[PDB]
RNA sequence: GGCAAAAUAACCCUGUAACUUUGGGAGAAAGGGGGCUUUUAAGCAACUGAAAAGAGAGAGUAGCGACUGUUUAAUAAAAACAU
RNA sequence: UGUUUACAGCUUAAAGAUUAUUUUGUACAAUAUUAGGUAAUUAUUUCUAAAACUGUUUAAUAAUAUUAUUUUUAGUAAAAUAAGCCUAGAUGUUUAGUUGAAUUUAGAGAUUGUUCAACCACAUACGGGUAUGAAAACUACCCUAUCUUUUUGACAGCAGUGA
RNA sequence: AGAAUUAACAAAUGAGUAAAUUCUAGGAGAAGCUCUGGCUAAUACAUGUGCCAGCAGCCGCGGUAAUACAUGAGGAGCAAGCGUUACCCACAUUGACUGGGUGUAUUAAAUACAUAGGUGAUUACAAAUACUACUUUAAAAGUCAAUUAAAAACCUAAUAUAGUAGUUUUUUUGUAAAUGAUAAUUAAAUAUAAGGAUAGGAGAUUUAUAGAACAACGAUUAAAUGUAGUUACACUAUAGAGCUUGCCAUAAACUAAGGUGCUUUCCUAUAUUUAAUUAUAGCUGAUGUAUGAAAGUACGGGGAUCGAUAAGGAUUAGUUUCCCUAGUAGUCCGUACUGUAAAAGAUGAAUACUUCAUGAAUUAAAUAUUCAGGGAUAGCUAACGCAAAGUAUUCUACUCGGGGAGUAUA
RNA sequence: AGUAUCCAAUCUAGUAUUGGUAAUUUGAGUGAAGUUGACACAAGGUACUGGUAGGGGAACCUGUUGGUGGAAUA
């Protein structure tokens, strides 16, 4: 292994692109549409990136609405897609330029959802507990 | 493999020793020897057993300081040396020539002189 | 084989050594000839064979012989010279002059017929066990290892091992691993 | 159209690429030197030094023809002719 | 030409502690899609230079008549002789600060070499060089070079700012 | 939660702070996060949606009947954390000292000699070492089983190295007025479809010459193309050429492999047996040396047979091709290169020991055993299967999923 | 002081070696319900295949040696 110069260069890496990271930056250039494989049959979003260090890529929208368009900065989480190829990554929500899905109330850690003023009833005790 | 100072040029091969450190006298012999632990028999009772060129050499010698001084300078060793030990035998053999000619010359004057 | 190569590894351009002084063969063929001329047969000597007509001596004489009999005179005319006891037949003396012999047969055979690998696989062998028994004679008899050397025009070259894994060799030396 | 002119210019030394039919290319290119002294000097040299004269400019890359050669005396010497 | 057992401070020598420098062995990553490398190079001897000089006797050394001899460092901007040295992954390329040790682990081991500590290295530059001192270049000093603001300066010192 | 006091790091001087003490109120006043098909503890509950929208760590859900999507309720678990991603370790015998595998599971490279190196016979004797107990060095911090059941701490053990005592129950190194497995040599005997060379024989095929005045022969599932018509084919006789080496022939034949077979002689090589001799010189083995079917390449020669390419004949077919006629290169030898394969026993080399039957062979009152696969079994193995692929010991090598790929690049 | 030697940075040129970039060209994997034909696994309808040589709409065909990872014939 080439990408890799660390621990066991016997393993391939699980994220190649992305590298060494935990996570990286980058900018939409389009979106896009793909098919499953033959057993399944959707179309699954797709949203192509460009990364700080210059490398096309393709990713991710796990949320049902979202705001993506053309230059849109994104943040990477390494993980994928399974049934689509190419799709090993997917994007995180929460972050610079994607939106919390909405009319959701559940599950509300990965995309992005604070939690509603109704359900908390106590601050923290850092200012009136 | 290490090199090993002998002072009385008094082993040899299959001379098994003890050897010690000392501090470096030259390059590469950090060590002497110490003792003897097993001998090895040597080669001294068949080694009992086993000119004019001088005037060849010494000749040879300065042709070629002539020559090469103003050729080539001092600026390898290599090439001080793999010149000298490859330009005897070139000369050598053409010296020795030099010297066959006295047996021609001085029989051709009595071969001349007696009939 | 056995190279002119100090280090562990064994080069290419490293050199194989000597077989013998330079115009061995020759010395040794020449001592052959006067041999082949005035010799019998290995089992026979001349004063057994004064009684007997010449028909009978040319039939046992050597000229006429095969070379697999001149080399068994010449075999048993060392074995009187180089034993250490009577009836010795395999000591280190004399297992290197079998070789030699057989040398100087073999090139005869492989200088003609070039086409036979097979023999010249088996030179190869010869010299590296003649190259064996040659070293494990000096390490005993050393003061043989010369009187033979002579006589079948060999070159004294010691070994660059030098003995060392022969003789003698015991508690080697303590050093420490870390890191 | 750098045509013409200018420049290079012989000898000795160091050194010398791609490509290649392994001969060559190649004098490749590039650079240096030539005196007097007394001592071999970690000395001198007061525009110009084989003192004047004389003798190659070099490299990179396409097209045609293999090469030396031959030819239209008196406008064409070449990719044509021959081999 | 007051006293140096009145106090402080300084000089000189010796004995010893400690420190700086110099020396060796083994351990110490991948790679042959790198195998020949080295040339004052390898060994001895000599010469030169610095180390306080001369003598007396003794010891010891080789011959033996008793005279002569007795050491250490550096230099190829000293020379000669003989030809060797490394190649038992030399050289070359790439990557990388090494270690105690940290994470894990039943144990062996594997991966990493952050915090602290030891040693080495760097202090804008793989740069050149000097004085003092027992020991230096780290905010020393001189020169070149790069960048920048004042002919200063280089925050890999703390805090802090930008990217 | 709130408030207050003191000790100690300075019995002169504190920046700041008790994992210390007392007092009052009041009586948990600190909870989220993931999940609900299986691995995985938790619902065959309800609605809508209909291979759409979407879940997804892995398997995989959704096609009108969705405990897997979305809504809602209920329910489970972890807890100042819960969850996701990236890298590392363990679980893994997933990199093999402890501790693997390599006949068939993309793993022994074609093969042998051999260097460095590793490794290794008997007895007797010395010496040293291991093992046991004590002791030396290996900075502290950190780790560590600290112990009289004790927190804010200072395990002294392990491992490695030098060294002492005990020498008894291990091993190593080496020497002997030494013994003497193995490997080798000599003499004798026996065997070899092992290799090269010299000489000579044999066989069919083919050409030519001669003879003889026949008209068809040869191919094919069949047919045509094609050969001849004055004998060509065919038969007989004589000679010559290139190639090849019948029955013997078989598992029990040989050799490192590739591979090899008519007879005679010389050289070379291997193996079996006894006696004598030398007395571990042996076994293994990167680098390296040497060999290496066939096709193919250059030069030269030779040139009968078979026979790529291309041509023709046909057929069935619509093409190309399998069949047929004729036949070039090549096929054979010499000099040299080339250096690959399902290079095979798909099984690395060597030693010791080991089953029953069937069977091959010496031939033994000098000397007693060797061999085979065409059977089965112990034992081992995933199973098929092997008398080694079994039990035991010594050395070397390869192996970190598949595609990409035995390819690119240099 | 200073002459003369030794030496560094910067600059010039070409060569050697290794990387970056490109008109243009080419290969591979992957996805999908495509067209043409039928190579392969059975004797796959002419047994497959390795090494090699030549030929060639494609998958492929033929010679020469080898192997079974092929059946079948008493
Ligand atoms: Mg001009
Ligand atoms: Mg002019
Ligand atoms: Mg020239
Ligand atoms: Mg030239
Ligand atoms: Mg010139
Ligand atoms: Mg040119
Ligand atoms: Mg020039
Ligand atoms: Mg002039
Ligand atoms: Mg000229
Ligand atoms: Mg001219
Ligand atoms: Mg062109
Ligand atoms: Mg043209
Ligand atoms: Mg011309
Ligand atoms: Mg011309
Ligand atoms: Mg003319
Ligand atoms: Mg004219
Ligand atoms: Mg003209
Ligand atoms: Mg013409
Ligand atoms: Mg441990
Ligand atoms: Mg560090
Ligand atoms: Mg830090
Ligand atoms: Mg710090
Ligand atoms: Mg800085
Ligand atoms: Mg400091
Ligand atoms: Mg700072
Ligand atoms: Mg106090
Ligand atoms: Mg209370
Ligand atoms: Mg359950
Ligand atoms: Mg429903
Ligand atoms: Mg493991
Ligand atoms: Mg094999
Ligand atoms: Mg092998
Ligand atoms: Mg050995
Ligand atoms: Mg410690
Ligand atoms: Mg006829
Ligand atoms: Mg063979
Ligand atoms: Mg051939
Ligand atoms: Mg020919
Ligand atoms: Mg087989
Ligand atoms: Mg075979
Ligand atoms: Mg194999
Ligand atoms: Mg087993
Ligand atoms: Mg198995
Ligand atoms: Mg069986
Ligand atoms: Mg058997
Ligand atoms: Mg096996
Ligand atoms: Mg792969
Ligand atoms: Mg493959
Ligand atoms: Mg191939
Ligand atoms: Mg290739
Ligand atoms: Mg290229
Ligand atoms: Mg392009
Ligand atoms: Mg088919
Ligand atoms: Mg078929
Ligand atoms: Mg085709
Ligand atoms: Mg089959």
């Amino acid at each position: 292994c080439i990408n890799k110069k660390k621990g066991n260069l016997h393993r391939k890496l699980r994220a190649r692109i992305l590298g060494i990271n935990p996570q990286k930056k980058g900018v939409v250039m389009k979106a896009r549409i793909v098919t499953p494989r033959k057993p399944n049959s959707a179309r699954r979003p797709v949203a192509k990136v460009i990364l700080v260090n210059k490398k096309r890529l393709t990713a991710h929208i796990p949320g049902i609405g979202h705001n993506i368009r053309r230059h849109s900065s994104v943040l990477v989480r390494g993980g994928g897609c399974r049934d689509l190829p190419g799709v090993r990554y997917t994007c995180v929500r929460g972050v610079y330029d994607f939106s919390k899905v909405l009319n959701r109330f559940n599950r509300r850690s990965r995309y992005g959802i604070p939690k509603p003023d109704e359900e908390k009833k106590k601050l923290r005790r850092k200012f009136r507990v | 493999k290490y090199q090993v100072h002998d002072s009385e040029n008094f082993c040899v091969t299959g001379d098994k020793v003890v050897i010690k450190s000392m501090l470096p006298i030259s390059t590469m012999k950090h060590y002497y020897v110490r003792n003897i632990v097993k001998p090895f028999p040597r080669d001294t009772y068949y080694k009992e057993g086993q000119e004019q060129l001088k005037k060849e050499y010494q000749r040879l010698y300065q042709e070629f300081y002539e020559r090469e001084q103003q050729r080539t300078e001092i600026k390898n060793k290599k090439d001080e040396v793999t010149l000298k030990s490859a330009l005897k035998a070139k000369a050598l053999t053409r010296a020795m020539a030099n010297l066959r000619k006295v047996e021609s010359t001085q029989k051709k004057k009595d071969k001349v002189v007696a009939a | 084989l056995m190279t002119m190569s100090k280090s562990g590894r064994q080069f290419a351009r490293d050199k194989p050594l000597e077989e013998f002084i330079p115009k061995g063969l020759e010395k040794l063929k020449q001592k052959e000839q006067v041999t082949i001329n005035t010799n019998y047969k290995a089992g026979f000597t001349s004063e057994e064979l004064e009684p007997y007509n010449e028909m009978v001596k040319r039939a046992l004489k050597l000229n006429n012989a095969s070379p697999f009999e001149i080399t068994q005179f010449k075999v048993q005319q060392a074995i009187q010279k180089f034993k250490v006891s009577p009836r010795d037949t395999g000591s280190a003396a004399i297992q290197v002059a079998v070789r030699t012999e057989k040398l100087i047969k073999m090139i005869k055979h492989c200088q003609e017929n070039r086409q036979d690998k097979y023999a010249g696989r088996a030179l190869v062998r010869l010299l590296e066990q003649r190259r064996k028994w040659l070293d494990y004679l000096r390490f005993t008899d050393y003061h043989r290892y010369k009187w033979i050397c002579e006589e079948f025009c060999i070159p004294d070259q010691p070994p660059l091992n030098g003995h060392h894994k022969a003789n003698f060799r015991g508690e080697p030396n303590r050093q420490v691993k870390t890191i």
